[PDB]
């Protein structure tokens, strides 16, 4: 009806509907600590609030103040429960709630609550047909906005909607390929689907990631997706991409390259690689580069590799 | 070597100009906003420089404890989005100022004790304020806030037997915890249950059944933790899982190996602080979660017997850190916060503080070692890394608890 | 930044 901005809103205690009940102040002791000056507009509503859930009032009117509440403090979860609560009570039309919900969460979309509060939705409605779109929304806001990627990844898993995550990601990635947010989406959709197990995908990924590093030498994230997507298996069982990056190094010394040939050279000491003494000799001399020039801020995180490095294979 | 009144800063080295983005001339939103900082991060850098000579750092410790301490009882209207999280307040506050070594006098104690009471469910639990619904973050906070205490009046206002049958209804079947009835799911709550339920001497066999398995799911491709199993890395839930296990005894559940490079890889090589996510901006908040992590995994790692293992430093450029904190994250007028442009508030100033103490800080076994960077006043007291409270705190909340029997339990 |  009238909003707390509205020029004709009125203080609950001044309304006439609500005369009936009494408003309950909140018990902050009489000596409080950490006392919020709250405004008489905050004060007003939560009285009532209070009121309200104290009776356990399933009210058209209580509802109502619900909405009051959450605008006054939509991080307030007490709120929400009893709102949802009166939601089923009242058998309200969960459609115009989904209206609701989506136009709080375009006011406040770090907030968890709402987001929750959405889910929730969805879940009784079992309708996701809003979902994608309404998150693509938020997220043309704030390309990495966490609780908006968690919803999604929530919504295509719980009613399988795959079918077009690949090309949103190849999309965004074109828009920042530094969307770290959406490397993770990526991995998220296709360890999903195809998995990484089929050698034709893994090629296709190696290829893609290497690409997007050529463009972008110092972008970390396509760096990380690359270890990522070869880690478990182990980065030495990849023996032409040692001699690649081997290849670059000269042109393209950044700390990121440096730092996967020793991840590499790691993973090959562990696997009893040939020449074993030239490999360690070649990871230790990159790690001191890189904790005296190259990647000083990690100078103790390097001085451990190497450490670990000789008390594992020195022989 | 240099004089007593000059201290030669990392961020100052003339080499230091070569750790400035370089955006491979491909700019896009991130470079764009990464740029930015740097820019003002130099300037303030700058600041603290006179040629040669570099005057020590100060952390305005008096400042920021006059800050605190009327926070503690009162707070403006723009604390209204709060409302929700006063426990959390009182916890963030009190860590400050037991951080800064400033005494509670035994009348603020008591009142902190009494709203913390207030706040108390009777279905268990504290909520964010008198009346409202039990929550785990408050009920995190409240917990932490009367172990800061440590009176046994403080301690006993914790009602055990429904703290344990209110963990109970937010433990689901795989292994996770709601963080409040009908509530969100992630993370979090697994460090909140955990944290609160070892403190306080109430776990049971079952209490955390499946809860460690479910925690590793979290770990991602990237090496750390996410709030729910294939969400991206990011510092606090990270922060929550490792600290999580560890409690649970149960840290080998996770690869530590993509996980420590992942957490060192998150400190910024220019500002000196930490992000929250790869390819985000710094944040002092940070300083906290994610410097803490190194602590635990250096604990973590120490009890397999690693041989490599420091033994007077924490594998991230502590020094580093301390500069960020102390010249890019004090307000003038008292407090601490995100970056240089933002505006002060208690869950900054907690959390700067609480990094600050871990940089400051290396324990392991009989060693210590201190690093403790500007003048010596700046030294702040200890933080156990697994309930960023006091170590000494810690020690006498288990023990008191650890004489009362687990609720109902045998 | 919120936590909750
Ligand atoms: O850091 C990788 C590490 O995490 C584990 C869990 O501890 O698995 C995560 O990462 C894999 C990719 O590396 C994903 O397939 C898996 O779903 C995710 O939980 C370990 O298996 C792995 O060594
Ligand atoms: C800029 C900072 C952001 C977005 C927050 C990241 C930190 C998180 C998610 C940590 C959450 C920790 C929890 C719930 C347990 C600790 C609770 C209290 C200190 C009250
Ligand atoms: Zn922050």
């Amino acid at each position: 009806f009238v909003s707390l901005d509205s020029p004709s809103y009125v203080l609950y205690r001044d309304r006439a509907e609500w005369a009936d009940i009494d408003p309950v102040p909140q018990n902050d002791g009489p000596n409080p600590v950490v006392q919020i000056i709250y405004s008489d507009k905050f004060r007003d509503v939560y009285d009532y609030f209070r009121a309200v859930l104290q009776r356990d009032e399933r009210s058209e009117r209580a509802f109502k103040l619900t909405r009051d509440a959450i605008e006054l403090n939509a991080a307030n979860y007490t709120v929400w429960h009893f709102r949802r609560v009166l939601l089923k009570s009242l058998q309200k039309d969960l459609h115009e709630e989904m209206n609701y919900i989506t136009a709080i969460i375009e006011e406040q979309p770090k907030n968890y609550q709402v987001w929750h509060h959405r889910r929730v939705l969805v879940e009784w409605l079992r309708d996701p047909s809003q979902e994608l779109e309404f998150i693509a929304d938020i997220l043309n806001q704030d390309a990495k906005n966490y609780h908006a990627w968690q919803h999604r990844q929530w919504v295509i898993q719980e009613f399988k909607l795959w079918d077009n995550e690949l090309q949103y990601v190849d999309q965004l990635l074109k828009e920042d390929v530094r969307n770290n947010s959406v490397w993770n989406q990526r991995y998220f959709v296709i360890s999903n689907t195809t998995g990484y197990n089929d050698r034709a995908v893994l090629e296709r990924e190696v290829q893609y990631t290497l690409e997007m590093i050529k463009l972008v030498p110092h972008n970390e994230s396509a760096w990380n997706y690359l270890k990522g997507i070869l880690q478990d298996r182990g980065l030495s069982k990849y023996p032409n991409l040692l001699n690649q990056l081997l290849d670059l190094q000269p042109s393209h010394s950044s700390p990121y390259l440096i730092a996967f040939l020793v991840d590499i050279y790691e993973d090959m000491l562990e696997n009893q690689c040939d020449n074993k003494e030239d490999i360690l000799n070649k990871a230790l001399e990159l790690c001191e580069i890189l904790a005296k020039e190259k990647d000083t801020i990690r100078k103790e995180y390097w001085r451990y590799i190497g450490r670990s490095l000789q008390s594992k294979h020195s022989t | 070597s240099s004089p007593v009144w000059s201290e030669p800063l990392y961020s100052l080295r003339p080499e230091h100009a070569r750790e400035r983005l370089q955006d491979d001339s491909v700019e896009t939103v991130t470079s764009i906003e990464q740029a930015k900082v740097e820019e003002k991060i130099q300037e303030v850098f700058s600041s603290y420089k006179f040629n040669h000579l570099v005057p020590r750092l100060v952390l305005q410790r008096e400042k920021h404890f006059h800050y605190l301490k009327r926070g503690l009882r009162q707070l403006t209207d723009a604390y209204e989005c709060l409302d929700a999280s006063r426990p959390t307040l009182c916890y963030w506050i009190l860590h400050s100022l037991e951080l800064l070594d400033e005494p509670i006098p035994q009348i603020v104690a008591t009142d902190v004790c009494q709203f913390l009471e207030l706040c108390q469910s009777p279905e268990g639990g504290f909520g964010g304020g008198p009346g409202q619904y039990p929550h785990l973050a408050p009920t995190y906070a409240a917990v932490n806030a009367l172990c800061i205490i440590g009176t046994e009046e403080a301690y006993d206002i914790i009602n055990r037997e429904k703290l344990l049958q209110y963990l109970y209804s937010l433990k689901q079947p795989d292994g996770s915890f709601l963080m409040h009835v009908g509530g969100e799911v992630d993370v979090r709550s697994a460090y909140c249950a955990a944290s609160v339920a070892s403190l306080t001497n109430i776990i049971t066999p079952d209490l955390f059944e499946g809860t460690a398995e479910w925690i590793a799911r979290c770990q991602n491709w990237e090496g750390g933790i996410g709030g729910v199993p294939g969400m991206e890395a990011h510092g606090g839930y990270t922060f929550c899982g490792l600290a999580a296990l560890v409690i649970l005894k149960r840290e080998r559940s996770l690869n530590l190996k993509s996980l420590l490079q992942w957490v060192t890889s998150r400190q910024m090589r220019f500002e000196g602080g930490f992000q929250g996510r790869c390819n985000k901006l710094v944040d002092g908040c940070y300083s906290f979660w994610q410097a803490g992590l190194l602590p635990l995994l250096h604990r973590a790692l120490h009890a397999q017997g690693d041989p490599a293992l420091s033994m007077s430093h924490w594998m991230f450029h502590q020094q580093a850190l301390q500069e960020y904190i102390l010249m890019c994250c004090q307000c003038p007028a008292g407090g601490l916060l995100d970056k240089p442009g933002k505006s002060r508030d208690f869950y900054h100033t907690c959390f700067c503080l609480s990094g600050l103490s871990i940089a400051q800080h290396f324990g392991s076994g009989a060693m210590l070692h201190d690093v403790v960077l500007g003048v010596p006043e700046n030294a702040l007291q200890p933080t156990h890394p697994v309930y960023n409270i006091g170590p000494d705190k810690v020690i006498q909340a288990t023990t008191y608890f650890l004489q009362k029997p687990v609720p109902g339990f045998e | 930044c919120v936590l909750s």
